[PDB]
């Protein structure tokens, strides 16, 4: 049924939010709603739309200046945040760019402020000669054209290409929106206006992946064994220019629907690339979508062999985790895609209970999915807040929580151990390895001598200091 | 002769910003109230990336809500959502006692009547929780001015003349109001240990000790700011206010002084042994209370050990040093007193006007023997490039959103003043004080014979110093 | 799932980790106050030993020579203990404590040093009348043992010179405590902790005042605060606590033997299990409870190495050298916080003693992986492990084997003694809760620097 937290008996339209997944029920009556306007004061774990544009998608690329056009707190607060590592050195996590808005320019207009610093960044970077422009919450409201300032330093610096968002953090409700503008502008404006060399019979974008602690690398080393050329990643340790290409892919093989499914779809209309979606978290889930790629092209055996390999390397530390996580309980709090890509694959290959997930900013389509592969009893909450953490730990009792950094500091006080669900402890977490390492940081995390040390009081005479055993794969 | 220039950034842009909007550091000085949640009106980004900020630097939680605007209200006006989250915080949070309510860039451009909204609130307060008072504090904090020093000073001193406003003045208290500015739970430990050394009975604002909370048995969360609204309100009836920081809440001290008559006793920030020294006269000078044999022997224990690197290892090294302009100004003396040569001072924000009249640079005018270059509006592309273009130096101290600097440019850095997320318990260790000087001074000499060893740089000379 | 003792194949030494016996006689006396040490021998066997303190220390502590020359070697040095302990009273008026140290050369040669004392006692007795020195006998031979064996030997033999001369009297109500051979902040932590818990307790030595101030008026009190009231008044004591089984548990059982004093000896406090059992003991003999500030200091150094433990510790290879009780008690330590001590190096020839120590049991049915113990080591031990393959990812050691880390870059956390190559580490507490959370902060920030030098995923460290 749909649930009222205590928590939430003075926000009670929260009940539409939450649905605890029971026996016999038609789900179609029990969809929460999702991707509506947050309610204030709440400590919702929302962010705003400027963040889903430049810190999760564009801010990925190697290559690229990342103009943000505003005061300076929005280029601050992303910066020094992020885990996409890159095959050049890191230039998009050593650098961050803002117009240093100031009273004057929001006052007369920013246009002139954005044109100088578009000017100075590529003076005081000779070698860059890509950049995107993001607009923010002050610079929309005044109604700077930034596209018109784009063109015209294009005009003056023959040697550049710059692409504008219009991604202010109050557009939408969350990041999504970000998403969306920013995948439909690249689409209208940037795909189609480059080609590169075509150098295998097998060519496909991936789509929806973010190279977090190097996923995207790793994932790239099967692409290279079956003889796949990737003419973009969307956009994981990319560029710029091979974003220009992706007009040329045969297939499209999609793994964040949520962030990507919009430039896929787009795709698919425009020039027939078909979209295939597919899981590249997960053990089995990533055999499925090697085998799916793999027939689509024609090369089965090449993807059996790869896959025999991988299972022979990384099934028997898999299977090690399994047997010493079988029934732990598990809370995933992250965006929303990780709670279906997640559920049935800690399922199915670590034998592990999810028995509680909350999306800050996931769509209807994103809990179909998760109430789909989810189990019975377990309870799906879209945007959450901090009190109906509380609420929901005391229901279920989770042995670890998959959350970002802040709420896994709280709950370490109730003594329960986190992962990182979003930037990954000992990453990556893609592919077979990925798989492996996600489980070992599960592992170390719940079995944790200085859980059971914290729990004791010294002062209770009729208590002990225990010493656990651990164990390796 | 050694010249100490003042100059500007010379680009429009930033990149690589020192440090966060006003919204920020306003969020910052909430948090050390108990029973406080900032309310910031804008954007959610404008909340939810701060506190991340604060986890990255404490390694905790802290509450602070938004009012989330929308498109709808960001085109209709914003005031129903401040009202609604307002009411949302209290209904949800009994205990909630003070709400700063954080104007952000958007709220500021479209003009949003904080103030009336605050009256709304209270009326509606008023008739849901007659037993309860909460005070909303309205905090201007457009982005597009200053940063977040001065977000925080504005924050600390709403909220004090919301606070002081409700409970005036009444019977002295016989306590220093202390403002020690923008620092550590460890110098607050500190500044705790000196005034019970002095037999003091002081308010430090906020009390940050306890944002490094234990886990417990009971699973009990202390992770709150120790500063009362009673606290607060006491700040009226004090025997005198020491402001530690010009920029770091001396505005407050001067407001109790106007508003109160408590006099305000601006001193250097206590970053080396002089300004340490001149904090402690000044101390016992308000107080009438000596300075105890115990602040004697711990500064003699902190000469002790600065004494043991000075010369050895210390001398003639050049160093840039980047963060607060308090923190700046002060290290930059702590430097001198052991001999290192602080060449490049960064100072991050548009307050320029300010700081060609704080009296540290004449003092610094006066001492060193070699140019220094104090670059303010400074982002941390100034320094890089800088030393892109040749600048030597031996040691930089800032805090660890220039760390990549450092890093590709192979020179030792220790991490000072906020955020320092890239190493483990800095927000427990003091840099104020005898002690802290002592810390830090340690801390300059662990990192240059880690980077001796590394880079094979007389590594056998750490053998008999 | 095997912790196996071993021996060091080899009869030689390449790069020893402890020095000899009078080394540590040494090091004991420097902790009383009103002591000066007379070493018995040659004059490198004070000189060098001067200098170590000074590496440590950074401070200047007195210790004189007998200066053994040739003559002596042949017809023996009796003459020169007289004369240097004659010395040392006319030229230091408040001298009140001299340990008489031997050496290898004073051991072999078979100078009687109980005769000695009791013609030097006649000799100052005449001389200074009002005045008592207390000579106490301490025999040291450099071919056994270590300066761990010197330190208690030192310890044992003063203890039972002052006691002999003084004898029971009133009960004090106090604790003795013998923390072993720890630094001025190890003292500083147990002094609060006894503080905090209201239980009266003698610390030996008292070694505090070591890390001294430069004062205004040119004082010199960089001494040991140990006084001889003190230690006569350990016969007296309620109970002894014992942290060091190597470094002073023998003085306990000797004052349980004479005195009927009951000795506690309990697992060396490092790491939150073994602190929170020295507490334990230590409310179960004074019936005192254990203090609320405890509970949140324990419960601060939880919540510092939670952040620590799983992210960066788990599974990462640790090689730890040292005294034998911090290097068993760190090897605790490490598994609290998921850290894999496989290589423990003991550099003496007390194997037969380290073969029934009870932390040896409490690893084998902890530990999840193979543990070398390898005693009578030295530290080229370590290094040929290294050279022939042994993956670490951690060295905890004394500064002595800083070469052996730089060469193969390793990460490296100084512990014990001697620490002289970084600064300030005589100040840090590494027992106690708040000492394991500097130690797993030491930990984390040298492999944090490690990541940046190496730029082995530098970026990790932002979202931690
Ligand atoms: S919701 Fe998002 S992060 Fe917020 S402002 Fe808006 S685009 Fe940006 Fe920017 S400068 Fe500071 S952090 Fe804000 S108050 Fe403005
Ligand atoms: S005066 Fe010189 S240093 Fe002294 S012993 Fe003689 S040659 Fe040597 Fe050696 S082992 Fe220790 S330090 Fe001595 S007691 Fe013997
Ligand atoms: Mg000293
Ligand atoms: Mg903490």
């Amino acid at each position: 049924p749909m649930v009222l937290l205590e928590c939430d008996k003075d926000i009670p339209e929260r009940q539409k939010h939450i649905y605890l997944k029971a026996p016999n029920e038609d789900t179609r009556e029990f969809l929460p709603i999702a991707n509506a306007a947050t309610i204030p004061g709440t400590l919702s774990e929302r962010g705003c739309a400027f963040c889903g544009a430049k810190l999760v998608i564009g801010g990925v690329l190697k290559d690229t200046i990342q103009m943000i056009h505003g005061p300076l707190g929005c280029a601050y607060d992303t910066w020094h945040t992020k885990r996409y590592p890159t095959d050049n050195g890191h230039f998009n996590m050593k650098y961050v760019w803002s117009t240093d808005m100031k009273e004057s320019h929001v006052v007369f207009g920013g246009e002139k402020r954005l044109e100088k610093s578009m000017h100075e960044a590529f003076d005081e970077m000779p070698d860059i000669k890509r950049m995107i422009v993001y607009t923010t919450c002050p610079t929309a409201l005044i109604g700077d054209d930034i596209k018109a300032v784009a063109k015209k330093v294009m005009k003056d610096r023959p040697d550049v290409d710059v692409f504008t968002v219009e991604c202010p953090g109050f557009s939408g409700v969350s990041q999504s929106k970000g998403h969306h503008v920013l995948n439909i502008g690249w689409i209208n404006e940037k795909v189609e206006t480059m080609e590169k060399e075509i150098t295998s019979e097998y060519t496909m974008n991936f789509i929806g992946d973010f190279n977090i602690q190097g996923d995207t690398q790793l994932l790239q080393t099967y692409w290279d064994r079956l003889g796949i050329q990737v003419v973009a990643h969307f956009t994981g340790n990319g560029t710029y220019d091979d974003l220009r290409c992706m007009h040329q892919a045969q297939l499209n093989v999609v793994n964040c629907a949520r962030s990507s499914g919009y430039i896929a779809n787009e795709l698919k209309k425009r020039y027939g690339i078909p979209r295939l979606d597919i899981d590249s978290w997960g053990f089995n889930y990533m055999a499925e979508g090697i085998r799916k790629i793999c027939a689509f092209f024609g090369i089965e055996e090449k993807g059996e062999e790869l896959i025999a390999e991988e299972y022979a390397k990384w099934k028997p530390k898999l299977d090690w985790y399994k047997e010493r996580l079988q029934g732990k309980k598990m809370a995933i709090w992250t965006g929303g895609p990780r709670l279906w890509h997640w559920t049935k694959s800690v399922e199915d290959d670590l034998g592990v209970q999810v028995v509680a997930m909350s999306s800050k900013f996931g769509h209807e389509e994103d809990f179909e999915k998760v109430i789909a592969r989810g189990k019975e009893g377990t309870y799906y909450i879209d945007d959450g807040n901090e009190l109906e953490f509380f609420e929901i730990i005391d229901l279920v009792k989770p042995d670890v929580i998959f959350t970002g950094p802040r709420v896994g500091e709280l709950v370490k006080k109730l003594h329960i151990p986190y992962v990182n669900g979003h930037g990954y402890h000992n990453g990556p977490y893609m592919g077979f390895e990925g798989f492996v390492n996600l489980a070992r940081d599960m592992y170390n995390a719940v079995h944790n001598p200085l859980r059971h040390l914290a729990a004791v009081d010294i002062r209770d005479k009729s208590q002990t200091t225990p010493v656990i055993v651990r164990g390796a794969a | 002769p050694a010249e100490v220039k003042l100059s500007p950034r010379d680009r429009e842009g930033i990149i690589n910003p020192m440090y966060d909007c006003q919204p920020a550091g306003a969020q910052y000085a909430g948090i050390g109230i108990k029973d406080c949640i900032p309310l910031v009106h804008g954007g959610q980004g404008c909340t939810m990336f701060v506190r991340l900020l604060f986890a990255q630097h404490f390694k905790e939680n802290f509450d602070v809500a938004s009012t989330s605007l929308h498109e709808e209200s960001a085109v209709f006006g914003g005031a129903k959502r401040v009202e609604e989250g307002v009411l949302v915080l209290a209904r949800r949070y009994p205990n909630l006692r003070v709400i700063p309510i954080i104007t952000t860039c958007s709220t500021e451009v479209i003009g949003d009547d904080i103030e009336g909204s605050i009256r709304v609130c209270n009326r509606a307060l008023e008739a849901e929780f007659p037993d309860r008072k909460i005070y909303l504090a309205p905090v201007h904090t457009p982005s597009f001015k200053g940063s977040h020093v001065t977000g925080y000073a504005e924050c600390v001193k709403s909220v004090f003349k919301t606070i002081t406003d409700a409970h005036g003045k009444g019977q002295p208290s016989g306590k220093l109001n202390v403002f020690p500015g923008w620092v550590n739970p460890g110098d607050v430990v500190l500044l705790k240990r000196y005034f019970k050394e002095m037999d003091v009975e002081a308010n430090i604002y906020m009390d940050t000790e306890d944002f490094d909370s234990p886990m417990l048995p009971n699973k009990s969360i202390e992770t709150h700011g120790r500063t009362t609204v009673e606290d607060i309100a006491d700040s009226a009836n004090a025997l005198a206010t020491l402001s530690l920081a010009r920029y770091e809440g001396n505005t407050t001290g001067e407001l109790l002084q106007k508003t109160f008559a408590v006099p305000n006793a601006l001193v250097n920030t206590p970053y080396g042994i002089k300004n340490t020294d001149d904090m402690l006269r000044k101390i016992a000078e308000v107080t009438g209370k000596e300075i105890p044999e115990s602040l004697v022997r711990e500064r003699g224990i902190a000469l002790d050990a600065l004494a043991d690197l000075a010369h050895m290892f210390f001398a003639n090294k050049k160093v840039a040093i980047f963060g607060h302009p308090d923190l700046v100004l002060g290290l930059a003396q702590f430097c001198m007193e052991v001999e290192l040569e602080p060449v490049l001072l960064l100072i991050g924000d548009d307050q320029g006007n300010k700081y060609k009249k704080d009296p540290r640079i004449e003092e610094l005018k006066n001492t060193a023997h070699f140019d220094i270059e104090i670059v303010h509006n400074a982002d941390l592309w100034e320094l890089e490039k800088r030393i892109n273009a040749g600048l030597q130096l031996d040691l930089i101290m800032g805090h660890s959103k220039g760390r990549y600097v450092a890093i590709e440019a192979n020179i030792p850095m220790v991490r000072v003043g906020f955020p320092t997320f890239d190493r483990a318990g800095l927000y427990r260790k003091p840099s104020i004080g005898y002690q802290g000087a002592m810390e830090l001074g340690e801390m300059i000499a662990n990192a240059m014979f880690a980077h001796m060893e590394y880079t094979r740089n007389k590594e056998w000379i750490l053998n008999t110093w």
